């Protein structure tokens, strides 16, 4: 039992770091994403406006 | 060169248009005659020739 219950608190702690890995490639993906919109932005203007 | 106006936010939505008008386009023939048809609005053939 006690094997399996230390095993659940390590269990706990490295999915709690597996979160911290998630949250922070999620929040960097968030920011690469709004710069896409900006991208996105430049590419209607990169439509040269037409000529 | 086309007048292209890329407007819509989806690709190929875009707006074609003409410019062809000067000083020297004047009757359109197919291009320009000669002294007639367009020179007449460069060269203005009433000097004496028309007298």
């Amino acid at each position: 039992m006690r094997g399996q219950i230390r095993g659940l608190e390590m269990a706990s702690k490295n999915s709690q770091d597996g979160i911290s890995l998630i949250q922070t490639a999620e929040g960097a993906l968030t920011e690469t994403h709004a710069i896409l919109q900006r991208v996105r932005e430049l590419v209607v203007q990169a439509g040269n406006t037409g000529t | 060169k086309n007048l292209v106006f890329q407007i819509g936010a989806n690709a190929t939505q875009q707006i074609s248009v003409n410019i062809e008008d000067m000083g020297a386009d004047a009757l359109g023939i197919k291009e320009a005659d000669g002294s007639i048809a367009a020179l007449h609005s460069v060269n203005d053939l009433d000097v004496t020739k028309f007298a």
